[PDB]
């Protein structure tokens, strides 16, 4: 009230989602339809099946409002497909800038960064007993990081997979090592 | 002289006669299978077809640089820009030297007595920047990283076109 | 550049919350958190009335364009609406979970923007008082907002260096004023045409940003503004002066043509948090916090 100059001002976050509320077989990815049909379904339906909400696990997350089936596709981790030595340059850069580093790879040649270019798959937390995993698929010569499910993922459950460092997983199978 | 089969970047356009080096997008540096060790070894990189806006980095590099490294990333690989001759080594910004011209018979030399180095950008025996000095003892790979798909040759024939003047190199008919 | 002190509007019992002119240019009234919105005159400091009838203190009072209707951003987390003409308890409007720090009006005089400390810019109704919308503004409380020349935009003064020019009708973030620094943005306002931005970041430097292009043009040197959310103004009645409050017991008024120290006014004994300009004539509101409790009529 105009006299007590208070702290807790800067956030160091490029995104600003923290609102007052932050309200957290038919489909081809569960069918035996071919991989181009599943991949064409994935980009059209990851925009409308899941959503980004504020995460009590860590930061902001991916809180689905739908009974996600077992083994099906959920989201595609698409961002800056940079070379493997541009990884260290952007790691030093966003160490100097404070933005969190998001570098999950396909192989040991080029690593998908998710800092400038990215999607809603930046907001995937880590549970050591997760509900998803990933498999390297092949579409049109390109490779795509596709998050395949594990079980029936209910309404409200945040989406996590195995990344392969103490985590906020909350699970009892916790490794605390992600190197 | 047979080029590299495994210790190179296989997505680059190394030709089928294995005497012509053409690069692609992304600074993956193709390195030939003949890393110099000692004595005096000089090869040429005969630039023939090169479009403009190509920062054709030529120089020297050690095996601890990546196959996906740009030529001039770290403390082991030199750098040579077409634009204003700006060199970046140990990540140091130095608008230092000159560039080059299209069609010049390139090919550089690093001096390895069996230490005393002569690291100058040897374009046709003409100075394009006295680059660096005082290397360690070890293997030094050929170092070609490209920004576009330019068609340049590489020479291993002993009757060289434009070597450094009064260079007592060993002829490259003893490397393969 | 010869603003002379005329009178003293003494009578305040706490830190003077605001000193803003009425839109008729005839009522430089004032308020404080003592539940005493002291309605004073403009030319001599003649007493008119005092609005009371709150529960807790008062943060902000804002002027409707008829110089009469006053909404109170009172610290009991209500939006109690009062009047220069009558002073009736018109609408007591609760709803915000934290302190309603600042309040402003559109130039159409039919919306109640509510910059509270609850990190949610809600909008309220003049006639009845319904919570119209709720802007997901920031992870920071709100210190200052403003509408443009008609009321179609909402500028934000966040605390992590964000000035999001919010939409008013559809209500989404249109442009985020970006800064690699994250300063506590104190008091932003649109230009009187609606096409330039004066972002008062707390680095002892005022920043005039373009709205169309988006880059800074001119700054100011030699003023003390780091801790408090010191208000800045625009003055074209004399020169192109920029009226602002002070912390070293001055009245910070300098020119965009000069950008340096060319005129200083003096006499306060506390931090001047609120300043204002007369729209036509050369009357400048200057009043500090609790250790002054006086309003100083500077007049050229
Ligand atoms: N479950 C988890 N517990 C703790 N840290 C996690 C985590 N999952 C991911 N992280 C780490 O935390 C970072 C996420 S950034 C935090 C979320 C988002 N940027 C936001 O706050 O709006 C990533 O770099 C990741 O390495
Ligand atoms: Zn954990």
């Amino acid at each position: 009230a105009r006299a007590e100059v208070h702290l807790r001002k800067s956030a160091f976050d490029m995104f600003n989602f923290l609102a007052s509320k932050h309200r957290q077989a038919r489909r081809a990815t569960s069918m035996d339809l071919p991989m181009p049909m599943r991949f064409r379904h994935l980009k059209k339906t990851s925009k409308e099946a899941v959503g980004v909400y504020r995460s009590p696990i860590h930061g902001r997350g991916l809180f689905c409002k739908r009974n996600i089936d077992a083994g099906e596709m959920v989201i595609e981790y698409a961002g800056n497909v940079i070379r493997s030595i541009q990884t260290d340059k952007r790691e030093k850069y966003y160490d100097s800038k404070g933005i969190g580093c998001y570098m999950f790879r396909i192989d040991d040649s080029e690593v998908v960064d998710a800092t400038m270019h990215g999607n809603a798959a930046r907001f995937i937390n880590h549970s050591c007993e997760p509900n998803c995993y990933s498999r390297v698929i092949n579409i049109d010569g390109q490779k795509h990081i596709v998050i395949f499910a594990m079980r029936k993922i209910y309404r409200g459950e945040e989406l996590t997979y195995d990344y392969k460092l103490p985590c906020n997983c909350g699970a009892k199978k916790c490794r605390k090592f992600l190197n | 002289v047979l080029l590299a089969l495994h210790d190179r970047a296989p997505q680059l356009k190394i030709s089928d006669d294995r005497l012509t080096v053409v690069g692609e997008k992304g600074y993956s540096m193709v390195r030939a299978s003949h890393g110099v060790r000692k004595g005096a070894w000089y090869f040429e990189i005969t630039v023939d077809e090169m479009p403009p806006d190509t920062a054709a980095r030529l120089g020297w590099s050690q095996p601890l640089g990546n196959l996906q490294a740009p030529l001039g990333y770290d403390k082991f690989s030199y750098s040579w820009r077409s634009k204003k001759g700006t060199k970046f080594h140990q990540s140091i910004g130095k608008h230092y030297s000159s560039g080059y011209g299209q069609g010049d018979v390139l090919g550089f030399y690093i001096n390895l007595p069996e230490p005393h180095s002569e690291i100058i950008f040897y374009k046709n025996g003409v100075n394009q920047g006295v680059a660096y000095k005082d290397i360690f003892e070890g293997v030094y790979f050929p170092a070609i990283s490209l920004y576009k798909s330019c068609t340049v040759s590489i020479n291993f024939g002993p009757c060289f076109k434009y070597p450094p003047k009064d260079l007592t190199y060993r002829p490259m008919s003893d490397m393969g | 550049p010869n603003y002379a002190l005329k009178f003293t509007l003494a009578g305040h019992t706490k830190a003077v919350s605001s000193v803003k002119f009425s839109p008729n240019g005839e009522w430089l009234a004032s308020s404080s958190a003592d539940k005493l919105i002291k309605i004073w005159g403009a030319y001599d400091g003649k007493f008119e009335k005092t609005i009371s009838g709150h529960k807790l203190g008062i943060s902000d009072v804002a002027w409707s364009s008829d110089s009469n209707l006053l909404v109170s951003a009172s610290d009991d987390k209500t939006l109690k609406i009062w009047d220069v003409s009558s002073g009736k308890c018109l609408k007591t409007l609760k709803g915000h979970s934290n302190y309603v720090f600042c309040c402003n009006f559109n130039p159409q005089s039919n919306l109640i923007v509510s910059g509270s400390f609850d990190e949610s810019v809600r909008i309220w109704d003049v006639k009845t008082g319904k919570c119209l919308k709720t802007l997901p503004a920031h992870s920071d409380p709100v210190s200052a907002v403003h509408f443009n020349r008609d009321g179609s935009l909402i500028v934000s003064s966040s605390y992590d260096g964000l000035c999001r020019i919010w939409d008013t009708a559809s209500g989404q973030c249109l442009k985020t004023l970006i800064d690699d620094d994250n300063p506590p943005v104190s008091f932003v306002k649109f230009s009187p045409n609606g096409k330039y931005i004066l972002a008062a970041t707390l680095d002892n430097t005022l920043k005039l940003w373009d709205y169309s292009k988006g880059k800074c043009l001119k700054t100011y040197t030699g003023h003390k503004n780091e801790k408090y959310c010191i208000f800045a103004n625009f003055s074209v009645t004399g020169g192109k002066w920029i009226v602002s409050g002070s912390e070293d017991n001055l009245v910070y008024i300098w020119n965009l043509q000069t950008k340096e120290i060319v005129q200083k006014l003096q006499g306060h004994t506390d931090v001047v948090i609120s300043t204002a300009c007369h729209p036509t004539e050369n009357i400048i509101a200057s009043a500090a916090l609790e250790n002054d409790k006086t309003i100083k009529l500077w007049k050229s």
